[PDB]
């Protein structure tokens, strides 16, 4: 996946704990142990690392996308914290990189339904100390993202994030002095912070650390939470969940807030073992009806908010029609589920908006508890499986391709209820089913001109912002400013006489003249050249000949 | 926006013991590297750094530090002044 570290460099990060060190020493050991701890699971050899400062642009992204792992080392070992806690610009200028290269590649195809196989996962790790937010001017009471549309093609979202990336939040409130009192809490408390919102919007955790010992199990916890996956808003919707005649439905239940209401919660997307990139079968619709001449699509949820129904009903699995399964992640919504204990029901989850002539939708998926009920599965079929599934069925028990009448009526009705975008799988899905004579090439339409128009000129304007991203990153009157001293300077005291001291003038001048008087195979225009950073064995020893097998 | 000008005619460095507010001393660092205070700017850090003036202390160490801090103002004040 990305993983991708927000550190705060204001100058608040700047203060001591017990330990000794800053604050941000801790952010850049907190990154070091998480690298280590990854580097722990088999898993991680495509991870790419980047990181992003709390500092103006262009100086922005530290690491991207073109640089790679020592680059990323050197410039988080080079940090300081030295500007202002501007949260909000510095998580839009992340979420614009992320975004500009996913809108780039064109791993979001609006108009064509949203489908989960197509996933670049992304998880976002801001690490910050809980100080007022600062801006020029003042104090800023609570987060605001600017909305200033830098990206082309910003308004066709109305979040700035995605349903393939995750924001966590490492918040250090790391005493001056420690605690006599020692925490005993197995799990890590949430923040009063004003970047928590923000990450339960987003589908993540505010991890809030008041210890070493608390940061190795927020650490620890971030690190188990790093797989891929798609987050969606699962939300109920009219009528109550089903008592049970064996259960004893009772007033103390609540009616009016209990806490499986909605989740954004993570689905899991397994890669596919032979290739890596997930073939994959079925989208999760769209929130509105395609019409093909409005000159503009509707801007899309960033999260996917989907409405089950708890109904009882049977689990349609027909053979040899592939369908597309996920793995929801532990959920109030999976411990209820799981409780309910019935792997022979499931519930109904549509997608509001998406029938022409229904404000409710028909049904697109079940939630389906698995044989053994350790987990949750998501079923997704085409849409209105419960009248497209028994056709199939037909098809392939009497009719053998040729069709009835009745039965072609039947699929011209249901042509006019389908969604158009999804005109795109279904046909594919009957180059499975072994009944080609269903493909007809005079239906291909899914959307206007104008908005594939404009998709293409957002692609050029992407790939354009694209390249000038990626070039950005890694880079006596009235006229009279003083300078400053410059710590990289490097000072040749041989190329130029203005940078000798007088306190030792004459000895250097002694020096040069030996330089002079020297006249040997090789002449140095400095004195002390040691060396810059590192002295490896391996690299110096290359450069000579070592002629002893000894064998 | 006081501490924007530039025509101060107290001290500047000096006057950074009696702050116990990590904010102003966050903006004092930020004003000090923008405008080319190198040597402030350590003032700041120092001043950031100190284990008495953490954000997260117990309230009455917090207090407490700002009260002595309050006291040794007032008492500068009733130096320069009256």
């Amino acid at each position: 996946p990305i993983l991708l570290f927000l550190i705060d460099t204001s100058a608040s990060m700047n203060q001591r704990s017990h330990l000794g060190t800053t604050y941000l020493d801790t952010a850049k050991g907190a990154v070091e142990t998480f690298m280590k701890l990854r580097a722990r699971d088999p898993a991680s050899r495509g991870d790419r690392y980047m990181l992003v400062t709390f500092e103006e642009p262009p100086y922005a992204i530290k690491a991207g996308w073109k640089e790679n792992h020592a680059t990323f080392m050197n410039e988080l070992k080079n940090l300081q914290a030295e500007g202002l806690t501007t949260l909000g610009q510095s998580l839009r200028t992340a979420f614009d990189l992320l975004n500009l290269n996913r809108l780039v590649t064109g791993i979001d195809n609006y108009g064509q339904g949203r489908n989960p196989f197509f996933l670049e996962p992304a998880i976002i790790i801001t690490i910050t100390d809980g100080s007022k937010l600062t801006t020029t001017s003042g104090v800023q009471d609570e987060l605001h993202l600017p909305l200033n549309s830098p990206l082309p093609g910003s308004e066709l979202t109305k979040e700035p994030f995605r349903w393939d990336q995750r924001l966590f939040a490492l918040v250090l409130r790391l005493p001056g002095t420690m605690s006599v009192e020692s925490e005993q809490l197995t799990g890590v408390p949430l923040d009063d912070s004003a970047i928590t919102p923000m990450c339960e919007v987003t589908g993540g955790r505010s991890y809030s650390v008041c210890s070493p010992r608390m940061l190795n199990q927020c650490l620890e916890s971030l690190v188990q939470k790093v797989q891929s996956g798609v987050v969606i808003n699962f939300e109920k919707a009219g009528p109550d969940p089903s008592p049970v005649e064996d259960g004893q439905p009772d007033i103390s239940r609540p009616f009016g807030s209990q806490p499986w209401h909605s989740c954004h919660k993570l689905i899991y997307v397994r890669p596919n073992p032979k290739t890596g990139v997930p073939i994959g079968h079925w989208p999760v619709p769209e929130s509105f009806w395609p019409d093909q001449n409005s000159p503009t699509l509707p801007p899309r949820t960033s999260h996917p908010v989907v409405k089950f129904s708890c109904t009882d009903c049977e689990p349609m699995v027909i053979d040899k029609l592939p369908f597309d399964k996920y793995e929801l992640e532990p959920s109030p919504l999976t411990q209820f589920i799981l409780e309910r204990k019935s792997p022979q029901t499931c519930w109904q989850v549509y997608v509001s908006n998406s029938a022409k002539y229904s404000e409710l939708g028909h049904p697109f998926g079940y939630l389906k508890a698995s044989t053994a009920l350790n987990c949750v599965n998501l079923f997704v079929m085409p849409y209105n499986y419960p009248v497209l599934l028994p056709l199939l069925d037909d098809l392939f028990k009497v009719h053998k391709a040729k069709p009835t009448l009745k039965w072609r009526q039947s699929f011209e009705s249901y042509l006019k209820t389908m969604p158009p975008y999804y005109l795109g799988p279904l046909k594919k899905a009957v180059r499975m089913m072994g009944a080609p004579n269903l493909i007809a090439d005079s239906m291909e339409y899914g959307l206007s001109y104008s908005v594939i128009s404009y998709l293409k000129k957002l692609s050029q304007q992407a790939k354009i912002e694209s390249d000038r991203v990626i070039g950005s990153v890694g880079k006596e009157y009235t006229g009279f400013q003083v300078a400053l001293l410059n710590k990289d300077l490097k000072p040749q005291t041989f190329r130029n006489a203005y940078d000798i001291p007088r306190r030792n003038l004459l000895d250097h001048l002694t020096r040069m003249r030996s330089n002079l008087l020297k006249s040997t195979r090789r002449f140095l225009k400095g004195q002390d050249e040691d060396q810059v950073h590192s002295v490896p064995i391996a690299q110096m020893g290359n450069y000579q000949e070592y002629l002893k097998q000894v064998p | 926006k006081s501490l924007q000008e530039q025509n101060s005619h107290d001290a500047m460095d000096s006057y950074y013991d009696y702050i116990w507010d990590v904010t102003i001393l966050e903006y004092l660092t930020y004003l000090h590297h923008k405008r080319g205070e190198t040597d402030k700017r350590q003032i700041a850090i120092k001043a950031i750094g100190q284990t008495e003036l953490n954000a997260s202390n117990p309230e009455e160490v917090l207090q407490l530090a700002a009260q002595r801090r309050k006291k040794k103002f007032l008492q500068a004040m009733a130096k320069l002044y009256f």
